[PDB]
RNA sequence: UUUUUUUUUU
RNA sequence: AUGUCUUCAUUAAUCAAGAACGAAAGUCAGAGGUUCGAAGGCGAUUAGAUACCGCCCUAGUUCUGACCGUAAACGAUGCCAUCUCGCGAUUCGGAGGGUGCCCUGCCGAGGAGCAUCCGGAAACGAAAGUCUUUCGGUUCCGGGGGUAGUAUGGUUGCAAAG
RNA sequence: GCUGCGGUUAAAAAGCUCGUAGUUGGAUCUAGG
């Protein structure tokens, strides 16, 4: 958060959930990262050093929409069609 | 029987927004439900609704940005002097750096900046953050 | 789930779906244009009709009320008005 | 019956009292 | 009574799983082999452990027996596991005749695909 | 629930004097008898006469004759 | 999927679909797992199995050491297939019962980090379904249509309660890896040092 | 000091640096050694100790409950309860558990956004059984307007200013105190405007420095 | 402390439900909070089937059946140990045990 | 089948 | 309840005072009086046994016409409206198919159960949730334990009593 | 306890319904450019 003269004073900013958008707490033990690699259309082969970062919040991993969350999240970058 | 449309609708966008759902359907649309929606749109709590009509009341569907906390209505809509502002801001608002406590004032609907801006009292309708 | 297209609901979901909780209420019933063996005289009917809906010159029932859709008398067909 | 038999006691002393007032 | 306690039954599987080769189904070979193989402070306890040692023996001759880890049995498992057949039975080859319902439908269709084994029952 | 209708004044106020009745406090300082049932009469002190020295027994667990006066 | 025509599904590979009967779903449907179902049994649609498997594999590429990908089953029709995924994968593999406390006691000699898990089924497996959510473990697993989705990420839909469909399944997930890694290609096919593996090199196979 | 965990063992390396990347990635704590070395301004206090007996056939089994707060008046605190034979072994167990309990604490303004934070960012409220504590911001100079015991979790946690609303069994010594802690911690997990703003995801320490883990 | 959901009856969308006597003790028993046992036993006690087929005045006779319903209170149950106490847990198990 | 009691404080 | 492209058009929700109904016992009058059975009387048991057990029974239990208005009258949860989860069963009606039954992840309305967010002191609750993020409407009720539902006054009743 | 309490089990939902006073009452009329 910006506060003071323009200065940030915060210790830390939060992750937040890529899909409802809520913010992933310290102990929010839950959550998870995932990462797919990236690839070439053609060679079908990972491109060394490039992924896709999904972060989950606990909350929707728990009510078990994780499944379509990360389908719909990978969908909207191309990963499926 | 029901009696506060704008108590159902902020109930159901609550709802909503704890399931963690996009899209909220809100039953008996009215104006008064349309300004709200409208000045929490404004202030980036809601993204883009819809009315549907169907030659009664109508619906609205609202899309969720997920990033309210609470949207709530006062009943009865008690009469605020711009003397008591603070005194009601203090009370209701989490905090005096974000939150809105919405009016309904003789210029129109509007939140409790704006109305301290135009020196402005009112009934208030609710509040949301 | 929770992204649902509320604004445009599958077709076949909203046939599937009560009358009045549609997105926009219809009505499931229809108008149909019945005819009869006989006298081939085409006659509008009310699908849910709860009453006896008589021939104008022939006089033959053509449609028995009932608990829901009316009934059509043995030998007579309908189409849909639209 | 230990609440329901203070009642019946009660009651029983309501009736002489009822009878002396009389 | 007759039941072997915890002491006997470890030593014995250590035993078992160390020098499978000298353990016989003879008691007085395992006694014997017992007495130069491990530091046993009882003659009771060194003849318990034997006893229950070629006990453990017959067992392992029927079968494996768990906990007991066995060179040549896990030799002869892991043969089984790779034991891979001369040609597929999922290979096209072989695959001739699927007798499939009417979930052909769409499913096989509108994914783009004209499956010529495929036979609608 | 309670009333909260913008017209519910009369309704609130006097069921709250109704509810104040049923509180031990405010029941003892206006039931109006205070004065003829407290023996001091509303007062702090009081002088008297000693008509003669009791003993009274303490309650257990404690065992004592604690020496009172009658007055 | 992968948004290409060399990744798309091959007609051998959806071939072998119904040879090892890996669409036939059971007669209960989970609501949340209405998507992968097109139309007695319920059959899954194959496209939808094969989109998420490349998804799954493109996961667990991600995970650059591969011993901290921990694939768990506890069926034993599983047992075959688990052995062999983890040997191609170079991944660590549980059989039978799952010790409780893998994930949490630190203490536990058996002790795991595991960056990535994978699943066969989780309800044989809900002690470590339930275990990665006390550490932040994204779960992987092969899901059926009765099966519940509570804290799983990517799931898999196919046919896990099958005898020879469980099988296959991690024989493509295996080939996806390794396709997706440079040990092997799409031409070349599932070979390692001159040897084919076959599908039924997983498949279960009765003492 | 052997770390047996690969968070201890970055940490030890001096790979992870600060408490707030383990924050930041979520990452759970299960050695108080990382604690240690990421914090060195912590300070502990012994809330209470209070005995509590197991019925047994030869009497009363009596075993004492200790609480402990550590902080470090910089947006760090925590609170460990451990139950134990003996007071020493009791206390050491409940500085552990602090230790480990340690989260971070965001502070806010209250009116004009000039200098530091001193109060909460807004009004937070945390829940233990029966007793509820409500933080609301308070204008620089006011102090701390609570009760003894969530007043040493707030100091601990560097609040400045901040005015209180205790409800509950309150002599509850360790419902008080969580209830505090829970109410402290919920800052970090309340979504204000001012962390609308989308950030990009990173790498974690175990994706980065990998090659240690691994080597 | 409410030991059980349904209050130990099996009464919904009911006012009053008429009782029965019970077998043992004549004690009057709501008809769903009984506990009722249908039996279904030979006239004969399997240790003198044979006598009697051997004793029968006919070639093929096919030995009748006893048909009761018994109806038990909670008490004259109990001590019948027709039914029996269980552990927290077990008390909701609502399937009848194997015979 | 029958089977009633157990001073005060600690 | 369901069906309805029928009609009216705010006529509604909750309700001080007020009113109907209201188990069992009980009261009055007239009939019946099999069974069971308070009270009562005997036989047992017992230290005693005005009880449990057994036997004989009176009021009552039954019908008709009036009274009483209380029950653990309990789901110990007021009523109306609204939102939040999955599953498969069940009662009624409807829609669509197959041969009364089967199928439709069918539609409403009930009565539940086990997957249950949140809540709760907990037991536990799909409501007892959507409440310190308090605020849809409305009625009744509680304010440490007793004294005590007692005294007195009023009112209802033949009485018992409310 | 209006802000601001509680009523399954701790004190507390009237046995149930009808009903006057009181309290509370769906949507809808000039928005735009």
């Amino acid at each position: 958060m910006q506060n003071d003269a323009g200065q940030t004073v915060e210790l830390y900013v939060p992750r937040k959930c890529s899909s409802s958008n809520r913010i992933i707490g310290p102990k929010d033990h839950a959550s998870v990262q995932i990462d797919f690699v990236d690839v070439d259309p053609e060679t079908g082969r990972m491109i060394p050093g490039k992924s896709t970062r999904y972060a989950i919040c606990g909350a929707i991993r728990r009510m078990g929409e994780s499944d379509d969350a990360i389908l719909r999240l990978a969908q909207k970058d191309g990963l499926v069609p | 029987v029901r009696m506060n449309v704008l108590a159902d609708a902020l109930n159901a966008i609550n709802n909503a927004e704890k399931r963690g759902k996009r899209q909220v359907l809100i039953r008996p649309a009215s104006k008064v439900i349309v300004r709200f929606l409208t000045v929490m749109m404004k202030h980036g709590y809601i993204g883009e609704f819809e009315i549907v009509d169907d030659h009664r009341a109508g619906k609205i569907v609202v899309n969720l940005t997920g990033r309210l906390n609470k949207a709530s209505v006062i009943s009865p809509r008690l009469n605020i002097r711009l003397n008591d502002l603070e005194k009601y801001t203090n009370t209701l608002l989490p905090s005096r750096q974000f939150g809105y406590l919405i009016l309904t004032t003789s210029a129109g609907i509007m939140d409790h900046e704006e109305a301290r801006r135009k020196h402005l009292g009112g009934k208030i309708l609710g509040f949301f953050f | 789930p929770l992204a649902v297209d509320l604004l445009h609901p599958e077709p076949q979901r909203e046939i599937r779906c009560h009358k009045l909780k549609r997105l926009v209420q219809h009505p499931n019933s229809y108008f149909m244009d019945v005819k009869c063996s006989g006298c081939f005289k085409i006659s509008t009917v009310f699908s849910h009709a709860t009453t006896v809906v008589v021939c104008v010159g022939c006089n033959t029932v053509l449609c028995q009320p009932t608990r829901g859709k009316a009934k059509l008398t043995e030998g007579c067909s309908f189409r849909k008005k639209q | 019956m230990r609440e329901k038999w203070r009642k019946k006691r009660m009651r029983r002393l309501k009736r002489k009292r009822r009878a002396a007032k009389k | 009574s007759r039941v072997r306690t915890k002491t006997v039954k470890k030593a014995s599987r250590v035993l078992i799983e160390k020098y499978y080769t000298r353990m016989t189904n003879d008691f007085h070979n395992n006694k014997r082999v017992c007495d130069e193989v491990a530091i046993i402070g009882s003659k009771p306890l060194r003849n318990k452990i034997a006893g229950y040692i070629t006990h453990l023996m017959r067992r392992i001759e029927r079968g494996p027996v768990r906990g007991i880890s066995i060179k040549l049995q896990e030799e002869e498992r892991e043969r089984r596991d790779n034991y891979m057949p001369e040609i597929s039975t999922v290979d096209p080859s072989q695959l001739t005749s699927i007798k499939v319902d009417t979930d052909t439908s769409d499913m096989l269709k509108a994914a783009g695909f004209n499956l010529p084994n495929v036979t609608v029952e | 629930g309670k009333p909260k209708g913008l017209c519910t004044a009369r309704k609130l106020k006097t069921h709250r004097q109704e509810q104040r009745w049923n509180d031990k406090r405010y029941k003892k300082a206006h039931i109006g008898t205070r004065w003829k049932s407290n023996p001091f009469g509303g007062a702090s002190h009081a002088k008297g006469i000693v008509l003669e020295k009791i003993g009274v027994e303490a309650k257990q667990p404690n065992s004592a004759i604690r020496k009172c006066v009658r007055v | 999927s992968g948004g290409a025509a060399h990744s798309a599904l091959t007609e051998e590979d959806v071939m072998k679909l119904l040879a090892t009967q890996a669409h036939l779903g059971s007669t209960n449907l989970n609501f949340q797992m209405q998507q992968y179902v097109y139309k007695g049994p319920n059959i899954i649609n194959v496209k939808k199995t094969w989109e998420k498997l490349l998804l799954a594999a493109r996961a667990i590429a991600a995970v650059e050491n591969p011993a901290d990908v921990v694939v768990v089953s506890a069926r034993p029709y599983a047992q075959r297939a688990l052995l062999k995924f983890a040997a191609h994968t170079g991944a660590t593999a549980i059989f039978g019962r799952f010790s409780p406390g893998c994930l949490t006691n630190q203490i536990q000699k058996t002790f795991k980090e595991p960056r990535l898990l994978v699943i066969s089924d989780p309800r044989i497996d809900h002690q470590a379904v339930t275990e990665a959510s006390y550490v932040g473990v994204p779960v992987i697993s092969f899901v059926n249509t009765e099966s519940p989705l509570k804290l799983i990420d990517i799931g898999v839909p196919c046919n896990n309660k099958g005898e020879r469909s469980i099988g296959l399944m991690w024989w493509m997930l295996a080939r996806e890896i390794l396709i997706l890694r440079g040990k092997i290609s799409r031409q070349t096919g599932f070979v390692l040092e001159g040897k084919e593996i076959m599908p039924d090199l997983y498949f279960y196979r009765d003492p | 000091w052997t770390p047996v965990t690969k968070l201890g063992r970055l940490v030890k390396e001096k790979k992870i640096t600060t408490l707030e990347e383990i924050y930041l990635n979520s990452l759970p704590i299960k050695e108080f050694e990382i604690i240690d070395a990421l914090c060195s301004n912590l300070k502990d206090e012994v809330l209470k100790i209070s005995p509590v007996q197991k019925q047994t056939t030869a009497g009363q089994r009596t075993r004492f409950k200790a609480f402990v707060a550590i902080g470090d008046h910089a947006g760090h605190v925590g609170l460990g309860v451990k139950c134990s034979k003996e007071v020493a072994t009791a206390i050491r167990g409940a500085i552990v558990a602090a230790k480990l309990a340690v989260v971070p604490v965001r502070r806010g303004y209250w009116g004009n956004k000039i200098g530091l934070p001193h109060t909460v960012p807004c009004k937070v409220t945390g829940k233990c059984a029966s007793v509820m504590v409500r933080l609301i911001p308070a204008p620089r100079g006011t102090g701390i307007v609570s009760a003894p015991v969530p007043k040493k979790l707030l100091h601990m946690a560097g609040i400045e200013d901040c005015y209180t609303a205790a409800k509950g069994s309150t002599a509850t010594l360790g419902n008080f105190a969580k209830a505090t802690y829970a109410a402290l911690q919920r800052t970090y997990s309340y979504l204000t405007p001012d962390l609308w703003k989308e950030e990009a995801l990173e790498k974690s320490p175990y994706q980065r420095h990998h090659e240690y883990l691994a080597r | 402390t409410f030991k059980r959901r349904n209050h130990g009856r099996n009464k919904k969308n009911r006012g009053h439900v008429a009782f029965i006597r019970c077998t043992n003790c004549g004690r009057c028993c709501p008809k769903d909070k009984a506990i009722k046992k249908f039996v279904v036993r030979n006239i004969v006690e399997a240790a003198a089937v044979r006598d009697i087929g051997d004793a029968s005045a006919y070639t093929q006779y096919a030995l009748p059946k006893l048909y009761h319903k018994l109806h038990y209170c909670i008490a004259c149950a109990i001590h019948s140990k027709v039914v029996r106490n269980r552990s927290r847990e077990a008390r909701r198990d609502r399937n009848p045990p194997p015979r």
